[PDB]
DNA sequence: TTTTTTTTT
């Protein structure tokens, strides 16, 4: 009740490289683009081949399905005869030729051969895993094939399982034994030893006949030009959030990784894998071998909605109202967020380094949408953590040492200001934070490094990240009695580091109440915003795009920006002086300007700044100024 | 397994007559609880409570909260304590605790290597009953204000970085600052909490002892009514070691009719997984409502405000006329739907002066 | 990252801790038991460096090896520059260039650099008095003190730099 | 054994 004619088997799978195709886009002609990368492999460009099963199940070919199921159930087994139809497809294209020789393992392989000439001895005399040197791996995108870590089972050893997760660990990069050569001392036989699983056992004794007759007793010595050494990486996945069953803790899996797959993913992403699932050589320990990895953090090419928006221009009121668009108003402080998504250029004049990006505090009374905005920016942006105040240590925030109770050792252990390094943090419930665990964020937010030196451990991290920040005023709610200093109970050295800080009031209106009240119960009907104006607004994948594109630019200040610029930061800084009311104000307010504007040059996708965006980096910094006024 | 519903074709029948009848929300809301007098705008919110509201996930991935937060405040020996152990009883997937004993690490999630989960985990979907919680700390208080509209603990301590789900329903009980409501201070200085933590309790109730010979009368007559009671198949010197109640002199109601406690569970059962959608009507009354209340003055008619007024109050007349609406195993939120829901948000916002200050 | 450096024969013992270097080397693996009683190896292998050259040269600093190699022009065109009077100034000012005045704080500093007399007990190579001098820096938000400590931190040879 | 670190009571 088994079939084992490979020969038929063979057949079919090369007759699906023949023939599966896709029409050219102007209509001229057809692609076939496996046997494209076949030949791709022939001229040694390349070195694996990933094939989706979902198109040979699709494919307008005879058994398809029985060939699609066959590779799913015993996909172990069926790498080996693609790898074989593939090596036949290769000499049929190569013909008499050779391919090129590029490292040392290919020398030896060619030296080799014709000092054996100088295919039934070929195929006796070297594995096949030596002959043949490039990668074959699988994909499925059908729903049949998703599961959680917590469903892979007894039934799913040896079949192709596919799965979403979030990752916890990974190694570096190491070099994993494929196959061991070795070679004698006194006959100069060699022997080729594969290897499979995490353990080998090296031979002792020449197994050559005439060696073995003659009792000449040669030992056998490995040797590493002839061996076959690969990429090796271990990972360990959890579950996505969405999968764990209820009032439950997410479960995790370890995952082996090979070859080309490696270097793809580090700690803190989200991944697509799919791969095969073995036991370790009665009751049995098992893992997942990973056949092909994908980062949902990364995934010239340009959507045709954003090449609209490119043709287009003057897109900035258009995407600060495409941020939320369930929440109504707020449009300054959307395009305060839209800047601080993007940020100024880094300066190291002379050796001495500047902050480029922004930080923005947010205040405001309860039930205005600080949660919702903080919510849609963490989903927006493509690397960011999320806390809270009372959820948080200050080694949370920074970096821990562990000791690991198995060996007694001490290391370090990246915490959320790491993890989310050239990308966005944001810290809800602000003001609720302990001051002992507030102090760590000082050097994080104007040196952009965490220094450590504790037990046996002296180190420096890289922690380039901005700051989204929200809190509630001093006793909950804004007081109109009491000075800007007494509503925020936070340091002026704390203070100077926050680029911009705004306030956002609730205050009883009988007209806008309503407004409010229409617009909210609206979404509540539908499940989208309501769009009354019918005007143009961008999704959610397209306003991540452009937010990409834009980070691409560095605009350089114009000279003559110069007057505008410093005599701005000196009238600033009169005020402080004669106020009643006043705030702190230190030199970090000019670069400050200097940042904005060039963050909406980079906004605009220009190459020059432009004294429009130094008058708007102003009008911003006016508004975020008479916010903590009102009514006065 | 040792540690729920059953159905049969006649229990169908009931249940689509009494849908039919005339006023099924307040039928419910009197059988609720019957040995304890008084309390009917209580009972109403409780009902509330145990029906739940709609949960929205929009095209974007944002979510908009469904479940419903209820305190009470007031004297001692009225009867808090008593209907928080009901709600326990009649609510699958609930658990309860005091804020005498509770840490908010235990009661959100803590670090033990590992991961350990909370109260408000485990009662993830379900309900929470948290007694004496003016006894709990402030820093405890502000662990609870994430899990509360987010539905969500986030950790981020040594090694560890998780969210975790934890979507509940909570209903608290405490005493006022003073152990004793002081009537000569204002509402909001006898609760004595901040209001980002008022502002996420959907309703607030205000529980007064007052001496007044009519209530001290009826209520005392009530109680012994109860004690006297015995079941008409028993002996008397015994011990403990259909659709409607026969027996109801211990209900103290004289004359109308209470549905039986299982009838009850198979009821809300049922009405649970009803799922109404909104209308032009509805809209119309909420959007005009809600800015009746912002903009309302209380120095015309001497009463004072009990809560503060948000936006969030918006989203908990929302959930009412939908919780209301699945009471009468109705498809659409109607206007004799949200006229309910505004009667009783106005019976739990404002409160007249009491008698010892006029 | 850490890596582990082998040293064979005469390189052995020429270099501290707290130094910082370059190494040149031959990059090599090696198999390990499964377990130590048995002949079976584990299939991933471990690595390491064989070295063959380490240099601590560099011109970023002031340099590292008590100017032994200086030559006799180069000594005249400083004996030359010392008469200046100016020599306070030009060489205060020329240390951490991009920051504004503070020319009494630069003096400061140009002072824990050049340091006292030596002072100590050879028989026992103990210091008997103590010659290196110390600074503290306080004073309002958004001056630069921080800027400071990174441009004596960058400049020396052996320096370290811990916060908070 | 004794020592050092980070969460919890
Ligand atoms: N302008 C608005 N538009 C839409 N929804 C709003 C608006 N203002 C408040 N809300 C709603 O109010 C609820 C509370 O939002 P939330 O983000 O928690 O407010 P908050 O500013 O964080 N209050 P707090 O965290 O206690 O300081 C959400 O359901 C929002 O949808
Ligand atoms: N109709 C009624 N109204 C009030 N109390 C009643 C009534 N009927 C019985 N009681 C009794 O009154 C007590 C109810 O108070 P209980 O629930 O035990 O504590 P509490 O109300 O939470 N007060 P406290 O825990 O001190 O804050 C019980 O002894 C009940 O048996
Ligand atoms: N006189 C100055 N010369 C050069 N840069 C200056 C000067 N004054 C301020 N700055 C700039 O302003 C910022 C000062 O930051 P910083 O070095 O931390 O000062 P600080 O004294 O450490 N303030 P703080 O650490 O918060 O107490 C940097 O961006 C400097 O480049
Ligand atoms: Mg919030
Ligand atoms: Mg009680
Ligand atoms: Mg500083
Ligand atoms: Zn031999």
């Amino acid at each position: 009740t088994y079939n084992t004619d490979w020969a038929a088997e063979k057949t079919k799978i090369r007759s699906f490289f023949d023939e599966y195709y896709v029409d050219n886009e102007d209509g001229s002609g057809k692609a076939f683009p496996y046997r494209d990368q076949v030949f791709e492999i022939a001229r040694r460009d390349k070195q694996a081949i990933v094939v989706n099963v979902d198109h040979i199940k699709e494919s307008d070919i005879p058994d398809a399905l029985e060939l699609s199921e066959a590779i799913t159930s015993n996909t172990k087994r069926y790498e080996v005869l693609f790898k074989d139809t593939i090596s036949d497809m290769i000499q049929d294209y190569l013909g008499d030729k050779q391919a090129p020789v590029i490292d040392a393992l290919d020398a030896y392989m060619f030296q080799r051969l014709h000092m054996d000439r100088n295919l039934q001895d070929k195929r006796k005399k070297y594995p096949p895993q030596l002959l043949q040197r490039f990668e074959v791996y699988f994909t499925t995108d059908d729903a049949a094939h998703e599961t959680c870590v917590r469903n892979i089972k007894a039934t799913e050893i040896g079949h192709l399982v596919s799965m979403k997760g979030v990752v916890i660990r990974a190694t570096e990069v190491k070099p994993c034994v494929e196959v061991m050569t070795y070679t004698c001392d006194t006959c100069a036989a060699e022997v080729y030893q594969p290897v499979k699983g995490m353990q080998f056992t090296p031979p002792v004794n020449c197994p050559n006949k005439e060696c073995v007759e003659a009792k000449a007793n040669g030992r056998l010595h490995m040797q590493l030009r002839g061996s076959k050494f690969v990429k090796f990486q271990e990972l360990k996945i959890q579950e996505l959030s969405e999968q764990v069953p209820v009032g439950s803790i997410p479960r995790t899996m370890t995952v082996h990784v090979y070859g080309e797959m490696t270097r793809k993913c580090n700690t803190g992403n989200v991944v697509h894998v799919s791969g095969v699932f073995l036991p370790i050589m009665l009751v049995a320990d098992t893992y997942l071998e990973a056949h092909y990895i994908n980062n949902l953090d990364d995934n010239g090419v340009q959507s045709a909605e954003l090449e609209v928006l490119r043709r287009k221009g003057d897109n900035y009121e258009t995407l600060a109202a495409s941020i939320a668009p369930e929440i109504f108003g707020h449009v300054d402080v959307k395009k305060c967020l839209l800047m601080a998504l993007v940020g100024g250029n880094d300066n190291s004049s002379n050796g001495m380094k500047i902050r480029g990006c922004i930080n923005v505090l947010m205040m405001g009374d309860p039930g205005v949408a600080k949660s919702q905005l903080l919510g849609y920016v963490n989903r927006l942006a493509p690397r960011s953590q999320y806390t809270t105040g009372r959820g948080s240590s200050g080694v949370g925030l920074t970096a821990a040492v562990m000791k690991d109770p198995v060996t007694g050792e001490m290391s370090l252990e990246g915490g959320a200001l790491v993890l989310a390094d050239g990308g966005i943090c944001c810290i809800d419930e602000f003001d609720k934070m302990m001051d002992h665990d507030r102090t760590a964020i000082h050097e994080v937010m104007e040196q952009q490094t965490i220094s450590i030196a504790k037990a046996g451990i002296m180190t420096t991290l890289n922690a380039r990240t901005a700051i989204i920040a929200a809190a509630n005023p001093a006793y909950g709610r804004y007081n109109p009695n009491r000075s800007i200093e007494q509503n925020v109970d936070l340091p002026a050295a704390l203070l100077s580091r926050f680029d911009l800080i705004l306030l956002m009031q609730d205050k009883a209106d009988r007209e806008n109440d309503k407004i409010l009240a229409e617009h909210i119960t609206y979404v509540h009907q539908h499940g989208c915003h309501p769009n009354r104006e019918k005007k143009d607004l961008i999704s959610l994948e397209t306003l991540r795009e452009y937010i990409s594109l834009c980070k691409t630019y560095t605009p350089t200040v114009d000279p003559a920006l110069r007057e505008r610029i410093v005599e701005a930061y000196v009238e600033m800084r009169r005020d402080a002086r004669y106020s009643s009311d006043p705030t702190f104000v230190s030199p970090r307010m000019i670069l400050g300007i200097v940042r904005m504007a060039t963050a909406r040059a980079k906004l605009r996708l220009s190459t020059i700044v432009d004294e429009s965006d130094v008058e708007e980096a102003l009008r911003l910094m006016q508004f975020a100024k008479d916010s903590l006024r009102p009514e006065q | 397994m040792l540690s729920i519903p059953n159905f049969e074709p006649q229990d169908v029948k009931d249940v689509r007559k009494i849908s039919k009848s005339r006023n099924p929300f307040e039928l419910l809301a009197r059988s609720l609880a019957p040995s304890i007098c008084g309390h009917e705008e209580t009972k109403k919110a409780l009902l509330c409570l145990l029906l739940g509201g709609m949960e929205k996930i929009l095209n974007n991935g944002s979510r908009l909260r469904g479940d419903i937060n209820v305190l009470l405040i007031g004297d001692p020996s009225v009867a808090k304590s008593q209907l928080l152990r009901y709600v326990l009883r009649m609510a699958p997937r609930a658990i309860t605790t005091t804020g005498r004993g509770s840490s908010g690490v235990g009661l959100t999630a803590a670090v033990t290597r590992r991961l350990e989960a909370g109260a408000m985990v485990l009662a993830d979907r379900g309900v929470v009953c948290i007694d004496e919680f003016d006894k709990m700390s402030d820093i405890d208080r502000t662990a609870i204000h994430e899990v509360m509209e987010q539905g969500r603990v986030t950790i981020s301590k040594a090694g560890i970085h998780a969210k975790l789900n934890a979507r509940c329903s909570v209903l608290a009980a405490a005493n006022p600052v003073y152990g004793r409501y002081n009537p000569f201070k204002s509402p909001m200085e006898n609760i004595g909490m901040q209001d980002s933590l008022l502002s996420r309790f959907d309703l607030i109730f205000v529980l007064l002892d007052e001496h007044d010979a009519d209530k001290d009368a009826n209520v005392a007559e009530h109680v012994l009514k109860l004690h006297t009671y015995r079941t008409q198949g028993e002996a008397d010197g015994t011990v403990l070691p259909s659709i409607y109640e026969e027996n109801t002199q211990w209900a103290g109601i004289q004359d109308t009719k209470i549905l039986t406690m299982d009838f009850m569970r198979k009821y809300i059962h049922l009405a649970r997984s009803v799922q109404p959608k909104l209308t032009d009507e509805a809209t119309e009354y909420i959007s005009e409502v809600y800015a009746d209340i912002r903009s309302f003055d209380i120095t015309k008619t001497d009463q004072e405000r009990t809560m503060p007024v948000t936006a969030r109050q918006l989203e908990t007349l929302i959930r009412l006329s939908t919780a209301i609406a699945k009471a009468r195993f109705s498809k659409k939120v109607e206007r004799e739907d949200t006229e309910k829901a505004y009667n009783l948000l106005h019976f739990a916002c404002f409160k007249e002066k009491p008698k010892a200050r006029q | 990252h850490t890596v582990s450096v082998y040293a064979h024969g005469s390189l052995v013992e020429s270099v501290q801790p707290g130094d910082r270097i370059t190494v040149t080397g031959i990059f090599r693996a090696t198999g390990m038991k499964v377990n130590p009683k048995q002949r079976a190896l584990a299939s991933v292998y471990r690595t390491s460096i064989d070295a063959l050259h380490f240099r601590k040269m560099d011109t970023s600093r002031l340099h590292q090896d008590n100017g032994e190699t200086i030559t006799e022009e180069r000594i005249q065109q400083i004996i030359e520059l010392s008469k200046r009077p100016d020599i306070m100034d030009a060489l205060a000012q020329s240390i951490a260039p991009s920051i504004y005045e503070h020319d009494d704080v630069k003096r400061g500093l140009l002072c824990l650099l050049f340091g006292g007399t030596r002072k100590d007990d050879e028989t026992t190579n103990k210091t008997k008095l103590r010659s290196e001098i110390n600074i503290l820096l306080c004073g309002d938000p958004g001056t630069s003190k921080s800027q400071m400590l990174q441009y004596v931190y960058r400049l020396l040879p052996r320096s370290q730099y811990t916060s908070g």
